[PDB]
């Protein structure tokens, strides 16, 4: 009876060890999870924006642990300028064709149709091959209004550019009314941006929207 | 012979149950998981500096998309926002004015009495919420702070006032015919429902008599 | 020969390989640790929030807070009500224990205009008179690896100075130096004891120049 009763108490332990190992390999991946670094990164940037900028004017701050101040035109330049090497890591563009963002209103004083909420889509991104800090875009802007009378519509096409430098995207006025839309990401997130409209001539904040990516 | 090959397993496993159990220490000799509670109330300390488009006499909403809504429309029983933040128990929760709660933290006096920093507590003796006007929680309190003479002694004001769900700030006042008439303003704008930044004030000017950053036990 | 045992073998070989993959991604722990990070923010916010205290005096913080004059901070006597001043995490005698070495680069936007280069301060001496325990008198040596031209020429000088517990900032002035040698001033505002913000200053006006950051070179 002891034969076969001894071998059964081996395979039983073999399992009971692979638990104790495959528990700790997953429970370790918690601290290494990619989303943690992402989400906490966002918080880091929001406190630095609240402080004054440590750089000078058009310069950009690359420093991770040892600040190095470099001009704006060298981010994703194509070669190493920041002595960290931290300005070349970011050249992957975040917004791919077919991506569709929908904002909700925050407050609106630039009143064309004073919409409830408006939509934004990407026809096509494109990269000028040779010099690529800036990568131009085609974007629709859909707005589905409603009033007393009419169920009017709109979709004006425009063309902006996304800048790897300060992470802003721009939309050059779609109509002659001269309303530029100034996107601003935090830099670590890319599911939402707080971008808001501006009179292209005067550089004045008029109306904000909080966009989200749709999934 | 199968007994040999069996004994070869037992050993070869037990060298791994020793090797994992060795890593178990090196994993647990790194940092704790930093409980949700500190990051909860860190994000707040930022949110009190980034400026609000919302002006005075109104309170921004709690949710994803900040709006700016007038202060008499919270906990109303009608949704007045975009998302209807005003109906959710992340706001209606009364945990803060349940009777018997008490705040504390030693006070510095700038304006009166110059007593030298000594403990000061606020306490809530009785709370009522009227069924027909749920916007405010009417309540009564007793402020108490340690005069420093010889023996440990305390003067005890007595108070009444309302708790405003908008500002999140309860505010009290001296009753009438009470010695040394003071009032107290507690703002719970930090993350959790505990801690505060209070201030004892003179009831007329809202001039800041004594400032004490108070906790709860 | 006999089944069940033959299978059990292969489990042990796989399992032996998956215990190594842990050791590869074990060193990636400690690379980014949360408990250290929240300290970095909470301390950095704790400046722009503003010290309620006024003009070089130690601010307690916690349940309660109020001023105490910088000269009582770590004295071996209770001075604050809740004893935040006599604690280990604030006293923490040694961030300047001798032998520690700090290094890092320095831009120069002030006088003595030259190219951007690397510097490294190293603490030599330390003293603490057990009657007046409140400050740490200490010596140190300052190194410059700049390349002027035609060679790599290395400046050096000795510097005395002290280190507050209240303000957590050490200050070094050059001694017996007829030559220029502009003084250095640090601060450990990070809440952690590795990194530090410094800038070299003229001894009199105390206005800034040459903002440089430094890191604690690895012990052992």
């Amino acid at each position: 009876q002891s034969h076969d009763e001894i071998i059964d108490k081996i395979i039983e332990r073999t399992n009971k060890i692979t638990t104790s190992i495959s528990h700790v390999e997953s429970l370790l991946d918690d601290r290494l999870d990619p989303k943690r670094i992402r989400k906490a990164g966002s918080l880091r940037h929001r406190v630095e924006e609240l402080e004054d900028p440590s750089c000078d004017e058009h310069e950009h701050q690359c420093g991770g642990d040892d600040p190095q101040c470099i001009s704006k035109l060298f981010v994703c330049d194509g070669h190493n300028d920041c002595r960290n090497g931290e300005d070349e890591k970011d050249c992957t563009l975040p917004t791919k064709a077919g991506d569709k963002f929908i904002g909700d209103v925050c407050f609106d004083h630039c009143t064309k149709r004073r919409p409830e909420h408006m939509t934004l889509a990407f026809e096509s991104s494109s990269i000028a091959a040779f010099f690529t800090p800036i990568a131009d875009l085609h974007v629709h802007i859909e707005i589905e209004s409603e009033t007393d009378e009419d169920e009017s519509e709109v979709s004006m096409p425009a063309d902006g550019e996304y800048s790897f430098a300060d992470h802003r995207l721009t939309i050059h006025p779609p109509e002659e009314d001269g309303l530029g839309l100034v996107g601003e990401f935090d830099g670590y997130n890319f599911d939402r941006f707080v971008g808001h409209i501006v009179h292209e001539l005067s550089e004045e904040v008029c109306a904000e929207f909080i966009f989200h990516r749709k999934k | 012979r199968f007994q040999y090959l069996v004994k070869n397993q037992n050993l070869h496993i037990d060298y791994l149950a020793k090797k994992l159990h060795d890593i178990e220490e090196e994993y647990n000799k790194l940092t704790h998981d930093v409980d949700k509670k500190t990051i909860r109330q860190l994000k707040a300390r930022i949110s009190n500096l980034e400026e609000h488009h919302c002006d005075e006499h109104e309170s921004e909403c709690r949710g994803d998309v900040p709006e700016c809504i007038h202060d008499l429309l919270f906990c109303d029983g009608e949704k007045d926002c975009r998302d209807g933040s005003d109906e959710d128990p992340e706001t209606c929760s009364l945990n803060i004015t349940h009777v018997g709660s008490s705040y504390t933290g030693l006070a510095t006096w700038t304006s009166c009495e110059d007593l030298n920093p000594d403990h000061a507590i606020v306490t809530i003796t009785a709370a009522h919420r009227k069924s027909f006007f749920p916007n405010r929680v009417w309540l009564r309190a007793t402020l108490s702070y340690e005069l420093d003479e010889h023996d440990h002694t305390v003067s005890t004001t007595q108070l009444r006032g309302f708790y405003n769900f908008g500002k999140r700030e309860l505010l009290l006042a001296p009753l009438k015919g009470q010695s040394e008439g003071y009032g107290v303003i507690c703002d719970f704008n930090l993350g959790d429902d505990d801690h505060a930044d209070c201030k004892i004030v003179v009831p007329s000017s809202l001039f800041v008599c004594a400032h004490f950053n108070a906790q709860r036990y | 020969l006999d089944p069940r045992l033959g299978a059990n073998a292969f489990l042990i070989i796989r399992l032996d390989r998956i215990i190594e993959k842990l050791r590869t991604k074990l060193d990636e722990a400690e690379k980014i640790d949360p408990e250290h990070f929240v300290s970095e923010i909470d301390a950095r916010v704790e400046k722009i929030e503003g010290t309620h205290c006024e003009k070089r005096t130690f601010q307690c913080g916690g349940n309660e807070q109020e001023c105490i004059s910088d000269l009582l901070v770590c004295d071996g006597h209770k001075d604050c009500h809740n004893a935040h001043d006599e604690d280990p995490d604030v006293c923490d005698t040694s961030v300047v224990k001798a032998g520690n070495v700090f290094s890092g680069t320095s831009t120069w936007h002030g006088c003595l205009a030259r190219e951007d280069h690397v510097t490294r301060i190293t603490i030599t001496a330390s003293k603490r008179r057990k009657f007046f325990t409140a400050r740490i008198w200490l010596r140190a040596l300052v190194e410059s690896e700049l390349e002027r031209h035609g060679e790599n020429v290395t400046s050096s000088f000795n510097a005395k100075g002290y280190y507050n517990f209240a303000s957590r900032r050490l200050i070094l002035l050059p001694t017996d130096d007829h030559d220029d040698h502009l003084a250095v001033v640090c601060s450990f505002n990070r809440g952690d004891n590795e990194r530090a913000e410094c800038h070299r200053v003229t001894e009199a006006t105390l206005h800034q120049c040459a903002d440089l950051f430094v890191t604690l070179e690895e012990h052992d």
